[PDB]
């Protein structure tokens, strides 16, 4: 909060940013408190439950002892555990830029001194006190505000529109039939060819090497081209074959 | 002449593009064929038609037609064969065993 | 001596006329397959080794000069694609050995898988384009007869389908050949890169160009030829479909990568804008069929389209970054697709079905086959620690470099769904519980599909070995006069 | 070097666990992982005295010298505070799964093997200098976790969660990728710690690297709006849960951000997309878990909630580089506030799901 309560003061619409993150920390609070409210508290059922005895071995509790001693360790002191590992972690983030080092040292000195944000952690704590015991009141109204907006049903239908597009594509455009790809293929052919003639513009027709041309050509030429018209015109094969 | 023989085999070519966008199967090997004909008659003419000597020495005549296209579509003409007679002998086999001439029924 | 460039291409063919006298002795097709094959990959790494240490190799055929005459010429980039075909063809045959049945392989199979491995290897190193194009049918008629081979009807259907395709795609080459040979004169690479160089203003040179472009994506699946390679890929069994996926649409992207680099130089703008958007276009329809299918065939083979739709993208940029990133893509999707195809027939073999949807929980009964396909699966979306990264990196820091943002997250998204179908098959084919298959103890098969998979790993731990090759490659690549003063003495 | 063998050793022992634990059928294979962590913190204790008195440790391991790529390390205050963390509580983990598990019913070797890659993985993202090193550390604490997510195969939801969790953090590592590309073109070099003394803001790919890298540590960390994946990751072994979803990997996005920071916080949109994302998903996380009706949703959004707090709090301490008015100098406050609450955070967050596992 004294990061955030700090960084307000170089443009205005910042001033909405403390006071959103300051419900995120009544929004903590509840499912937090609800944890263990919920988890440890109440009564025993004697009836759904399985073992007679619920006593844990050690062998399992040793390693939460040893987070939860960590945790109260770096509770109550502060101090040395900051000035072993905490300070050169700042001093690598913000390489470059310590032309004094003294006053982050005087900052992780301090501790205490009387902060505008302690009232604020303390109606943080009445606040998530006052919103809990009413929570089975506006238990509904949470139930369908949650239903509302969620985003595991916008990834699910998208996976399900990219596999069901790309499916009906291969449907659509591999058919299977030969005579398609085809006509897909020469299609290609001749757009590519077409259009890399008329990007250019040709120049230089020299009809100098053009050889004289000669009546028995001519006449063979007629010839095979009515051979190819009767080929292509033929009601039966038999004739496409001769 | 050269011109007279690139409208011809643009005939052909037109030909067998037609065939091969058929529906019996048989009109596809013909089209094959005339495919293959403009082809080879493509590369004689594109080597040049101008009139000179067959290419043997025996013969002293002062220019001679180039030899290289001629060799170029010998080879072309027996690759052409060899691929055309598996692919009629496959064409034979299918009708054997499938059972129809219809390209588009196959599937 | 000399003729060491030779020993791909000979070496098989005379192995597979001498497999033409005995079919019924199966013993011998496979002990005389297998010894040619080895000494195929031991003189192949000596190729590799002697045109790393001196120059780049050329041979006149006849003792006839350099224009004039059938020239071999075998570069670094060649000398690679040679030794990765002999890897993937060893793990084929070794494949084939425990996969095809006897009848299969009485009627001339080892012959036919020589025959394609001649056509692919003589179609790496050669010095004309009329000669490129009868290792091009070499290659092409051996793979018509492996995919017909054993008469059901299915591969008779799709062999018709995948015929007529390659038969137009020839007779237009033809007339490519046909026109180039009218305006220039020549027909080896380098002379007449030397005339296109000499005349490299004038229009008609872009409309070949364009022509060539169509024919070679006719042979490598591009966007909008690649209508063909589905069905004709769904139909052959399983070790002729590695060979399919591993070697036949690639050298079409070799044919497109030398034909670019070095013949058609002069007016880059208009090629290269034309390679970019029928790149993208490769990708996003690769990607659409790798998310679209739950069927293990299909989404390999689109796979495959967009890791074509990759390496044309690499090379639609003339930097040499670039270059190097395709070629070390290419030579580990090469040896990527292969294994996935034999990981897809094991799978098959096990299940008695390639529906996704049928079998469940197989890594409680398979477990060395189970992670060896999610490291392959990690080794093809492009992970760091193993093969496929660091070409694609290459060639996203290459588009970077050249203000090309929009195709570089499209290579990345890309990435990711190829990674999301092939985790798709890991996922619910292995996880899950048992209902689809039966226990049935798998033998054999397993080890060449091992084996490729440990030569990937080793390949993607070891860049800093496998990258001087191509170093020289990049080095004649984007320096074609190294190339014509090379051949042209 | 000694870290060099501190770097590569939980890799060693992943190779190692199945070999002692088809071999020796006796002891519990979880006490033979147990060590190495104790081990490495020991270890990660012996710096600290060389870094409160501002001296760094620099190693180097080549990889691909002629593509100039090699696994660097850089270790200094930040790297440290995640380091010491991480073997803290990956020592403590271990044994509260020691202590979990069953020996006979439940197959382990998968599960050390799994956690110890990840250990190492995590390791190699905090100790890094090299930015593809950082990358391929990335992915693999990316892979697995997708593999500790889904440890009970068999079973529906785990498959769901992994599976989605995988989706969003690959999508996040490839853009992020992506932004380490077109940073390492506007700068001369790769190593993060040559970046810090070059000018970067005249160069027109230092926008797209800034929004790229952004948004893959944004996709790390769970923030708004991919924060969608940790609650469907709870269906983890509970020290799978702790560990991951407490203290390591939903810090990564957080320690990317904070490392990044002294290059890219020169401009407005880095600290402006930062703070106000930090708070939009720390307001929405904390609305949302009083919603739920088990205990690990709860705390999968109650993660998602500090971990806004923390960003917001980065995004401030960016602020921190352009200004001071007359020598205030309050914004680093911000800073200290983000390390201390980090530090915080995963000490008390990993007790609480071992106290709900034991329930
Ligand atoms: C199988 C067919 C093989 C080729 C046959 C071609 C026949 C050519 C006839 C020929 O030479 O005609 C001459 C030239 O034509 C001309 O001068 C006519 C030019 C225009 C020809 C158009 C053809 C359509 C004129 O004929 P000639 O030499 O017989 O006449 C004088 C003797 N009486
Ligand atoms: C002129 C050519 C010069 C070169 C010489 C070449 C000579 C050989 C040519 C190829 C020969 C192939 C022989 C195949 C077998 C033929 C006989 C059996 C089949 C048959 O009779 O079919 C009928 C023939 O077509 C018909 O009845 C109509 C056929 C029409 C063919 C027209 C060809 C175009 C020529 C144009 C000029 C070219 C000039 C070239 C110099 C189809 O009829 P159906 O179904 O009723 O069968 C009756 C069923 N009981
Ligand atoms: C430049 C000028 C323009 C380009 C040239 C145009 C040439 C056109 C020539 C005539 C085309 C005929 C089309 C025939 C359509 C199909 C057709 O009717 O086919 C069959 C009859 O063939 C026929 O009747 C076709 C016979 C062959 C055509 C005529 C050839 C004359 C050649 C003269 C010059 C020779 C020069 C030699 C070098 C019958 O069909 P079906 O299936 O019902 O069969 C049942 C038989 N049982
Ligand atoms: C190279 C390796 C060649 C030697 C090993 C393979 C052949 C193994 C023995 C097979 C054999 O004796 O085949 C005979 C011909 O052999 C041959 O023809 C094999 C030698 C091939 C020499 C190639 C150059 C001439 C015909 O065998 P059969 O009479 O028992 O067959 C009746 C049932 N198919
Ligand atoms: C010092 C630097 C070193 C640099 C090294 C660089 C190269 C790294 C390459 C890694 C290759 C890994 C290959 C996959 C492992 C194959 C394991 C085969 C045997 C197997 O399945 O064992 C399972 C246990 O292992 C397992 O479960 C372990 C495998 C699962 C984890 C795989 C993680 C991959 C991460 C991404 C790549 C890095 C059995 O399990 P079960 O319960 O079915 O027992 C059934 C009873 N026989
Ligand atoms: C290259 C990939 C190599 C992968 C490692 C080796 C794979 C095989 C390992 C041994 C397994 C047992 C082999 C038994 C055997 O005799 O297999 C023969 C094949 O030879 C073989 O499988 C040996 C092939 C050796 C190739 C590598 C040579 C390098 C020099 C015949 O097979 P079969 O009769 O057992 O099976 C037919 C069932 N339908
Ligand atoms: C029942 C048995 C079951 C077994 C199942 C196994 C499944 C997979 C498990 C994981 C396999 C791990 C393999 C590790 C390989 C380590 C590296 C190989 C050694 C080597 O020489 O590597 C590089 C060259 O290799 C190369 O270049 C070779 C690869 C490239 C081949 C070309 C075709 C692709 C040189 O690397 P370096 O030492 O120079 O660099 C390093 C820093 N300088
Ligand atoms: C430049 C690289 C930079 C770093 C990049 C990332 C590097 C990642 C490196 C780490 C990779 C981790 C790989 C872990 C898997 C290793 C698999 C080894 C084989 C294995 O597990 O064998 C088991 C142990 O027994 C035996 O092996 C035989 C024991 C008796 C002798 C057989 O047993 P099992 O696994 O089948 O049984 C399980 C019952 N559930
Ligand atoms: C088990 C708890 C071990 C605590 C750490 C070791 C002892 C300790 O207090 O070390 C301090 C750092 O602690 C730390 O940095 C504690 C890190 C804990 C990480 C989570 C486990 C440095 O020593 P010092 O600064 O306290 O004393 C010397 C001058 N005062
Ligand atoms: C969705 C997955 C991708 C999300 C990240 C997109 C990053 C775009 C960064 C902005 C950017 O590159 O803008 C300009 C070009 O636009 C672009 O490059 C727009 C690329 C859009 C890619 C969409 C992929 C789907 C370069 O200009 P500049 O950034 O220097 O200008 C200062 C603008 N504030
Ligand atoms: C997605 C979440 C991030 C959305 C913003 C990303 C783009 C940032 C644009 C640059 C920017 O922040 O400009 C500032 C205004 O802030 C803005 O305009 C931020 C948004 C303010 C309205 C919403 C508040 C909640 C300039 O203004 P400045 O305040 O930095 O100038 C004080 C000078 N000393
Ligand atoms: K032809
Ligand atoms: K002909």
């Amino acid at each position: 909060f004294t990061a955030m309560l700090r960084a307000k003061d170089v443009a205005g619409w910042a001033v909405i940013l403390p006071v959103v993150a300051w419900v995120a920390s009544i929004f903590t609070f509840l499912y937090s408190a609800l944890l263990v409210s919920r988890t440890f508290f109440g009564t025993y059922k004697p009836h759904v439950l399985k073992k007679e005895a619920h006593e844990a071995p050690f062998g399992m509790l040793i390693a939460p002892i040893v987070l939860a001693s960590l945790v109260v360790f770096i509770g109550f002191v502060p101090n040395v555990l900051s000035d072993s590992v905490l300070a050169p972690a700042v001093y690598a983030v913000l390489y470059g830029l310590f032309a004094p080092n003294e006053a982050l040292d005087v900052h992780i000195s301090h501790w205490h001194g009387f902060t505008p944000e302690l009232f604020m952690t303390i109606g943080v704590l009445l606040f998530g006190l006052v919103l809990y015991r009413t929570f089975p009141k506006w238990k509904k109204i949470y139930y369908r505000l949650s239903e509302r907006m969620s985003l595991n049903f916008f990834y699910d239908q998208s996976f399900v529109w990219m596999e069901r597009g790309a499916r009906s594509f291969i449907s659509r455009v591999m058919n299977g039939s030969m005579r398609t790809y085809l006509m897909y293929i020469f299609t290609s052919l001749v757009a590519l060819l077409l259009f890399t003639i008329g990007w250019h513009e040709q120049w230089h027709i020299d009809l100098s090497r053009l050889a004289h041309v000669r009546v028995y050509e001519v006449v063979l030429a007629i010839g095979i081209l009515a051979a190819t018209v009767t080929t292509v015109i033929a009601k039966s094969r038999l004739t496409a074959i001769v | 002449m050269e011109l007279l023989m690139i409208v011809v085999i643009g005939c052909l070519f037109a030909a067998a593009t037609y065939l091969l966008l058929s529906k019996s199967l048989l009109r596809i090997i013909i089209g094959t064929g005339l495919l293959s004909h403009g082809a080879h008659l493509l590369l004689l003419t594109m080597g040049g038609l101008k009139a000179g000597a067959p290419p043997l020495l025996g013969e002293k005549a002062s220019r001679y037609v180039d030899p290289l296209p001629q060799a170029l579509i010998l080879t072309a003409i027996v690759i052409s064969f060899g691929v055309t007679a598996f692919f009629l002998v496959l064409a034979y086999r299918s009708y054997q065993e499938i059972g129809t001439d219809h390209m588009e029924g196959m599937k | 001596m000399s003729n060491l460039l030779l020993l791909p291409i000979v070496i098989p063919l005379v192995t597979a006329i001498v497999l033409i006298f005995f079919p019924k002795h199966v013993f011998w097709q496979r002990v005389v397959s297998l010894a040619a094959t080895v000494g195929l990959v031991v003189a192949s790494g000596a190729l590799l080794h002697r045109v790393h240490t001196d120059g780049i190799q050329t041979l006149n055929v006849g003792n006839w000069p350099a224009p004039f005459g059938i020239t071999l010429v075998s570069d670094s980039l060649s000398a690679l694609l040679v030794l990765t075909t002999s890897i993937i063809a060893l793990a084929c045959l070794v494949y084939s050995f425990y996969a095809i049945g006897h009848k299969r392989e009485t009627f001339y199979y080892y012959s036919f898988f020589q025959f394609l491995i001649v056509g692919v290897n003589g179609a790496f190193t050669t010095g004309d384009l009329f000669n490129l194009f009868v290792f091009f049918e070499v290659m092409l008629m051996s793979s018509y007869v492996l995919l017909v081979l054993g008469g059901t009807k299915i591969q008779l259907r799709e062999t018709i389908k995948y015929t007529l395709v390659n038969v137009i795609s020839s007779a237009l080459f033809v007339v490519a050949v046909a026109y180039l040979y009218a305006v220039t004169g020549t027909l080896n690479m380098a002379h007449l890169a030397d005339r296109i160089n000499a005349l490299g203003s004038s229009p008609i040179l872009t409309v070949i160009a364009v022509l060539f472009i169509i024919v070679f994506g006719l042979k490598g699946a591009i966007f909008p030829l690649y209508f063909w390679l589905p069905g004709a890929y769904y139909a052959p069994p399983t070790p002729v479909l590695a060979l399919f996926g591993g070697l036949l649409t690639k050298v079409g992207v070799y044919s497109i990568l030398r034909t670019f680099t070095l013949l058609f130089t002069h007016d880059a703008a208009y090629t290269h804008t034309l390679l970019a958007w029928l790149a993208l276009g490769t990708i996003i329809i690769g990607v659409i069929g790798a998310v679209a299918y739950n069927d293990m065939r299909y989404i390999v083979i689109y796979n495959i389209i967009a890791a074509v739709g990759v390496m044309i993208f690499g090379i639609s940029i003339m930097t040499p970054e670039s270059v190097e990133g395709t070629i070390f893509y290419l030579l580990q999707d090469m040896v990527m697709k292969a294994m996935l195809f034999l990981f897809v027939g094991i799978i098959f073999s096990i299940t008695r079905s390639n529906d996704i949807r049928s079998f469940s929980g197989l890594i409680t009964s398979y477990p060395l086959l189970g992670w060896a396909f999610f490291i392959a699966a990690l080794s093809l979306a492009g992970i760091p620690p193993l093969s496929g990264f660091i070409g694609k990196l290459l060639i996203v820091k290459a588009s970077f470099d050249a203000q090309l943002i929009f195709e570089a997250i499209v290579i990345l998204l890309s990435s990711l769904l190829v990674l999301y179908s092939v985790m798709k098959i890991f996922m619910n084919g292995f996880w899950g519980e048992k209902k689809g298959f039966e226990q049935k103890q798998v033998d054999g098969r397993l080890f060449p599909v091992l084996f490729l998979l440990v030569l990937s790993v080793a390949y993607g731990i070891g860049i800093e070995f496998v990258r001087p090759f191509v170093l020289d490659a990049v080095n004649v690549l984007v320096d074609p006069s190294m190339y014509i003063e090379a051949v042209l003495k | 070097p000694t870290l060099h063998i501190a770097m590569f050793a939980p890799f060693l022992l992943a190779l190692l666990v199945p070999f002692f634990y088809k071999c020796i059928r006796s002891l519990h294979v979880g006490w033979f992982v147990f060590p190495l962590p104790i081990a490495l913190f020991v270890y990660f204790l012996s710096y600290i005295d060389d870094v409160r008195n501002d001296e760094v440790i620099r190693a180097t391991m080549p990889w691909i010298p002629s593509l100039r790529i090699s696994f660097d390390a850089y270790v200094d205050g930040l790297s440290l505070l995640f380091a010491l963390l991480i073997t803290g509580i990956g020592s403590l983990v271990v044994l509260y799964s020691i202590y979990y598990l069953q020996k006979g019913k439940e197959p382990l070797g998968n599960f050390y093997v799994y956690l110890l890659l990840f250990m190492g993985a995590m390791l190699g993202v905090v100790l890094s200098d090299h930015l593809i090193a950082l990358y391929m550390f990335w992915e693999l604490t990316s892979i697995s976790s997708f593999l500790l997510i889904a440890y009970w195969f068999k079973r529906d939801r785990s498959r769901y969660g992994a599976q989605k969790s995988m989706l969003i953090t690959m999508f996040g590592g490839l853009l992020m990728l992506g932004g380490f590309v077109a940073l390492a073109i506007a700068g001369g070099t790769y190593n993060i710690r040559e970046l810090v003394h070059t000018p970067l803001t005249e160069h027109p790919l230092f926008i797209p690297a800034l929004v790229l890298i952004l948004f893959g540590a944004f996709t790390k960390s769970a923030q708004f709006p991919f924060y969608i994946w940790l609650p469907d990751a709870m269906e983890a072994p509970t020290p799978v849960s702790a560990y991951l979803h407490s203290a390591t990997m939903v810090k990564a996005g957080i320690y990317v951000i904070a490392r990044l920071t002294p290059i890219f916080a020169v401009s407005s949109v880095w600290v402006w997309t930062v703070a106000l994302v930090g708070l939009v998903t720390l307001c929405w996380a904390s609305f949302l878990a009083s919603k739920q009706t088990d205990l690990k949703a709860i705390l999968a959004y109650s993660t998602v909630s500090q971990l806004g707090l923390i960003t917001s709090l980065l995004g401030i301490g960016g602020l921190s580089f352009h200004y001071d008015g007359m020598g205030e100098n309050v914004f680093m406050v911000a800073v200290l506030a983000a390390i201390f609450h980090l530090f915080n955070h995963a000490t008390f967050k990993g007790s609480l799901f071992m106290v709900v596992g034991i329930v």
